[PDB]
This record gives C-alpha cells, sequence and structure tokens, in this order.
C-alpha cells in the first residue's frame, strides 16, 4: 500500500476502508 | 495523534489499523 494524506473526511473514509465491519475510533487530540 | 499525523504529516493503512475495533 502507499502512503496517505489524509485531512478531514478523507481520514475518516480511510479508516472506514481499512476497518470494516470491526468498526473503528476517530481521535483527533488523541 | 493520527488525525494530526495524517494531515500535517504522512501516513500509512498499517497506522490507520491500530485504530480499528
Ligand atoms: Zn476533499
Amino acid at each position: 500500500f502507499v502512503n496517505q494524506h489524509l485531512c478531514g473526511s478523507h481520514l475518516v473514509e480511510a479508516l472506514y476502508l481499512v476497518c470494516g465491519e470491526r468498526g473503528f475510533f476517530y481521535t483527533p487530540k488523541t | 495523534x493520527i488525525v494530526e499525523q495524517c494531515c500535517a504529516s504522512i501516513c500509512s493503512l498499517y497506522q490507520l489499523e491500530n485504530y480499528c475495533n
């Protein structure tokens, strides 16, 4: 896989694709 | 964190994987 430059909603789209049904946590300040 | 890193810098899908449940 190639590296990523993801900001805003694009990061959430990436997390959705990577995690699928396993679900995920979107945590900014963390 | 990852949200900041992916935007201010770059990040990999493998790093994103650590945020799955
Ligand atoms: Zn956009």
